């Protein structure tokens, strides 16, 4: 729930910093 | 046409993402229906985000616990805390990705129905609350630029 869109969050943080 | 952001429109947000959940669904072998390179991009950046999700956590949709009634705040509250301090491409791959899991779920508990509401759902949290930000950081062009290569 919260733990599902923390765990969606940081894994789209880290790939949009790979991107980069 | 080359002045203009790719899927710049509401309406090219909604081809997108009901393309997105026709392909997610393909995956499962489900059968549903309701800017190419956009499509592709996305469909590749969605596998490789699921990919990377899965090697480090459980199934998303082990999470979910869906009912008619329940799963439009369920996906509201996802979505909300996702982007409650911002916007980037990486967020944006994971509400898709999040959004295709719900329909998954949806079908595989025998409420199929529910996938044309989410696609609603997804749609209209696009345009509302992402479509100002991706014209504002270079348009869906500036996602195929930055996550068109494999990796």
């Amino acid at each position: 729930m919260e733990n599902l869109s923390r765990r969606l969050k940081v894994t789209g943080d880290l790939f949009d910093i790979m991107s980069g | 046409g080359s002045m203009a952001h790719a899927g710049r429109t509401g309406y090219d947000n909604r081809e997108i993402v009901m393309k997105y959940i026709h392909y997610k669904l393909s995956q499962r072998g489900y059968e549903w229906d309701a800017s190419e390179v956009v499509h592709l991009t996305l469909r590749q950046a969605g596998d490789d985000f699921s990919r990377r999700y899965r090697r480090d956590f459980a199934e998303m949709s082990s999470q979910l616990h869906l009912t008619p009634f329940t799963a439009r705040g369920r996906f509201a509250t996802v979505v909300e805390e996702l982007f409650r301090d911002g916007v980037n491409w990486g967020r944006i791959v994971a509400f898709f990705e999040f959004g295709g899991v719900m329909c998954v779920e949806s079908v595989n508990r025998e409420m199929s129905p529910l996938v044309d509401n989410i696609a609603l759902w997804m749609t209209e949290y696009l345009n509302r609350h992402l479509h100002t930000w991706i014209q504002d950081n270079g348009g869906w062009d500036a996602f195929v630029e930055l996550y068109g290569p494999s990796m």
